[PDB]
């Protein structure tokens, strides 16, 4: 008998509302006494003017304690706005799909913004795990000025010596694509490389040009079995048309994890954390109904939720987040590019175990 | 320090044809030039700035080029309202150098037309004041380059002849020339034969009109 | 005839807004206004951090600005001040220039994606420590950095600079921020063979560390310290042992100079960019538009490679991350409770002065910093 816990389900992807309405609150959580409320909101605008105003008006509507956010564009600047608004207003929000699911480097240290997806280190770990399985020991790395490149090579170097298997790394690059009139230098550098296995680190806006110059020079024929992270693939349905055949990469599960499941488990995690804290400490935080005037509304700190939202399990799943806010235990799948310009699934990775076909 | 020079001094072209004018660069002007178009009696207008960009509200016929080496323009598909005085403007060390150009003269080509030669003696009223003037009129001749000589008693006259040339007409693009003399009453009455000799390309032979005083 | 290209500014202190307007009016006088006549549009800071974002969105909509200048408010807290501006007018990827902020989170050009700075961050002073270390012949230093995004950048920069010379630091301690009792770390640094101590922390934590070290006999005769700029100014000035060597940016508060320099740089970039076809106007309307500026990254690429000829603060280059390469510093020593300047850091080397230096505990003779 502890009702009125406020969660708002913001929808921007314009998917079937009734399909996800049928799964938002269909179940009855008899173990946890929160009996939550949901309120589906459908929008068509992704401007920061409408996002902030809409969230503030919703907070002024009726005392909402959380928000789950969805999207359909590949915008990389909605996560930042969400993190900032969650920092200023202590309501914790989670991003489950689309533009609000791209991992941000480091959130505001006072913010509560938990996303869905893997970090950079985990991608490198699984990428090296597939490489070890088929014994492609020799490798080389090329990188640019992008996040985690230092962390990428540091994770590569940290696990290169803790295993008895004899990795033999050679060559490292630091050149970035932002140079002006430096195409001759980049061409000479890429012509220099002749290593068997190469692991790239670049993004589609620059990866298009990188692939174009690599194909133009001619270092793309057979022996160039590239290995790329998820962000190189971008969107499966769209191809930049360079994409040398034999490309392998690992991407977050986007086919067998539908939107209703994500909405259901986000509501479940918020409700479980809130109900556990309510059962233990016998009180629940409640922010004021003023979005703008939160300067004096931070009298009651809400770090207890931040320490109680990162360790939650239900239905035999571990949904534990981390300090930086990533999933910390995702489900990743591996795909392959065949002769026809399309991707095909091969295997699944879960709980540090690789099961391929 | 940078003397602005163009070529040629004058240019005559037929209707429906192109024209090319080059404004010589006396030094290394980086990219700055400006060509102006002015009709007689009117203020000029802007056509090009930066030696490559057309002015706003201008027809697209005009164009030019040059990055420091003898900037030149190329006008095509010309019409009758063209053929005005065209200047060139530079600005390298602005706002302190500001060397101007000269401005070539443009004319419209036309077939030769025989001038109409007329003479006019004093009307007997100007001679009362003690001065007499003789007016020789040329009407509707092309080109304007014609030679007019005054024969007073079969003697060459110089230092007392004034000539006025009208601008090209808007209908037939013709030229008009008027010769005016200024002599004293005593000198006027000392001679009886006054002749106006006109030489033109459109005339097979020179035309001379003569009259006698008091006749 | 000319197409007006108005640029914005969110600087405070209205007199500074009039100064910025005069600066832009002088800026468009030198070049000319037959093709480009850039306007001005200012606004003042607001207390809370949401109305600031709403107002910057409003003026972005109302003026379709090309670049935004952001400065510090008159109520310190200059860490989260240009946070809403960068997020809001970087969603559309339009450049933003920071005039005074020195925090090191903005150098990460992936969370902001458009942020140029006219002052080097707090982590660019570590090179001064390395150069003065080399000059004075100390080679057994101890780091005492904090645990945050601010101390980690400084420790990373100093560690890379040290490893490049085939050297190493004796230890790298790390105290949690906002602590009111640190004695175990001080003792751990106390029993060792290293005397040079290097600090990097906020002024409050610097005061606590100074108090802890003064309680012990650690500010003795051969314990030469080394600090930065934030550990000399404020509450930490009066709680300081004699002979504490520190730095200070030479021009980091004259906002007039920074306003003039930013206006000049932006004007040069704008007049340089339009000599190029296939451009698009910025997205006027913050409530209807949802897309990236087409020529957005191109403007940043042409801005981040402009060498301003001569300014009041000197040459204005741009390191290949967007923060004010080649800056100057001033070195001071806390003599008799009144700081006196000694030496200077010309950006490449260190030029010693004629004024003598008093090491900790008197001892005008130099200490070797070893045992």
């Amino acid at each position: 008998s502890a009702p009125s816990i406020g969660i708002a389900v913001i929808l921007v992807g314009t998917s079937d509302e009734v399909a996800i309405k049928d799964a938002h609150e269909k179940d009855d959580f008899h173990h946890l006494s929160v009996v939550p409320r949901v309120e589906l909101v459908a929008m068509n605008e992704t401007d920061p003017k409408s996002i902030i105003t809409r969230i503030c008006d919703l907070m002024s509507d009726r005392k909402i304690q959380g928000v789950v956010f969805a999207d359909d564009t590949d915008q990389e600047a909605i996560a930042q706005i969400l993190d900032f608004i969650s920092a200023q207003t202590l309501t914790p929000i989670l991003g489950i799909h689309g533009g609000s699911s791209m991992i941000m480097a480091d959130k505001d240290e006072s913010s509560m913004f938990f996303q869905f997806g893997p970090s950079i280190e985990q991608q490198a770990s699984v990428m090296l795990n597939i490489m070890e399985e088929y014994d492609w020991y020799i490798f080389s790395i090329v990188t640019t000025y992008f996040p985690g490149y230092q962390d990428f090579v540091n994770k590569i170097r940290s696990t290169i010596e803790n295993s008895f298997v004899g990795w033999e790394l050679e060559e490292v690059l630091l050149l970035d694509m932002s140079l002006d009139d430096g195409d001759s230098k980049i061409q000479n550098q890429l012509k220099k490389l002749q290593s068997p296995i190469i692991l790239l680190y670049c993004t589609k806006e620059e990866a298009t040009y990188i692939f174009e110059v690599a194909n133009s020079v001619g270092l793309t024929g057979y022996g160039y079995t590239w290995i790329v992270p998820s962000l190189v693939a971008g969107d499966t349905d769209t191809v930049p048309s360079e994409f040398p055949t034999g490309l392998i990469s690992v991407s977050y599960d986007e086919w067998d994890y539908g939107l209703p499941a994500r909405v259901r488990d986000g509501i479940a995690i918020i409700t479980t954390a809130a109900s556990d804290m309510l059962s233990e400490h016998s009180f629940i935080p409640e922010p004021k109904s003023s979005c703008y005037n939160t300067h004096e509304k931070r009298i009651y700190q809400s770090n207890m939720l931040n320490r109680y939202l990162i360790n939650v399990t239900f239905e035999g799943r571990d949904l534990s987040f981390s300090e930086e806010g990533y999933q910390m235990h995702p489900k990743l799948v591996i795909i392959l590019l065949n002769k026809e310009r399309k991707w095909e699934r091969v295997g699944k990775w879960k709980d540090k175990s690789l099961q391929m076909k | 320090e940078i003397v602005m020079t163009q070529s040629p001094a004058t240019l005559s072209v037929s209707p429906g044809g192109r024209a090319t004018l080059s404004c010589r660069a006396s030094q290394s002007v980086s990219s700055n030039l400006a060509w102006y178009q002015q009709k007689p009696g009117q203020a000029p207008r802007l056509l090009i700035y930066g030696a490559s960009t057309r002015a706003t509200g201008i027809p697209v016929r005009f164009s030019g080029s040059g990055s420091g080496t003898e900037f030149t323009l190329t006008i095509s598909s010309l019409q009758s309202e063209d053929f005005a005085v065209y200047y060139c403007q530079q600005y390298n060390n602005w706002p302190t150098s500001w060397t101007f150009g000269q401005g070539t003269k443009l004319e419209i080509k036309r077939t030769a037309a025989a001038p109409s030669v007329f003479i006019f003696p004093p009307s007997d009223e100007q001679l009362k004041s003690g001065t007499a003037s003789v007016v020789c009129l040329l009407n509707n001749f092309y080109p304007r380059e014609a030679k007019v000589q005054w024969k007073v008693d079969n003697a060459l006259q110089s230092g007392n002849s004034q000539e006025s040339v009208t601008e090209q007409d808007s209908k037939d693009s013709t030229y008009s020339l008027s010769s005016t003399l200024t002599l004293s009453k005593a000198d006027y009455e000392k001679h009886k034969l006054y002749a106006c000799e006109v030489t033109h390309q459109g005339l097979s032979s020179p035309v001379t009109k003569s009259f006698n005083r008091g006749e | 005839d000319p197409k007006i290209v108005n640029i914005g500014a969110v600087l405070s202190t209205r007199k500074h807004e009039q100064m910025f307007r005069e600066a832009v009016n002088q800026a468009n006088k030198r070049h000319g206004s037959w093709k480009i006549q850039l306007n001005a549009t200012s606004v003042t800071h607001k207390p809370n951090a949401i109305q600031m974002a709403l107002s910057v969105c409003e003026d972005l909509i109302s003026s379709q600005v090309y670049a935004i200048l952001v400065s510090h408010p008159p109520t310190p807290n200059d860490h989260f001040t240009p946070t809403p501006v960068s997020y809001t007018a970087g969603f559309y990827r339009i450049p933003v220039l920071g005039l005074t902020t020195r925090m090191s989170i903005y150098s990460d050009k992936s969370i902001h994606l458009s942020f140029l700075r006219t002052v080097p961050p707090y982590s660019h002073q570590s090179s001064v420590w390395f150069e003065m270390m080399r000059v004075y012949n100390w080679n057994h230093i101890i780091l005492l950095v904090s645990d945050d995004h601010e101390g980690r950048a400084a420790q990373k920069r100093l560690e890379t600079l040290l490893e490049e010379r085939e050297s190493k630091a004796e230890k790298v301690l790390q105290f949690d921020p906002g602590t009111k009792n640190v004695t175990a770390l001080l003792m751990e640094a106390r029993e060792l063979e290293a005397r040079v101590i290097i600090l990097s922390a906020s002024e409050d934590d610097a005061a606590t560390v100074y108090r802890a070290a003064a309680m012990l006999n650690m500010t003795g005769s051969g314990y030469v310290w080394l600090v930065g700029e934030r550990e000399i100014s404020g509450n930490a000035l009066r709680y300081a042992p004699d002979g504490i060597i520190g730095l200070q940016l030479i021009n980091g508060k004259n906002e007039s100079a920074h306003i003039s320099d930013a206006v000049g740089v932006v004007a040069q970039a704008v007049h340089e960019l339009l000599e190029k076809e296939n451009i698009t106007d910025p997205p006027r309307g913050c409530v209807g538009n949802t897309n990236i500026w087409k020529t957005g990254p191109l403007f940043k690429r042409v801005l981040m490679s402009s060498k301003y000829a001569d300014g009041v603060t000197g040459r204005v280059e741009f390191n290949e991350d967007g923060d004010r390469k080649f800056a100057q510093y001033s070195i001071m020593n806390l003599q008799n409770r009144k700081l006196v300047q000694v030496g200077i850091y010309n950006g490449t080397h260190v030029i010693p002065n004629d004024r003598k230096i008093i090491w900790p505990g008197g001892e005008t003779e130099k200490p070797r910093g070893y045992q």
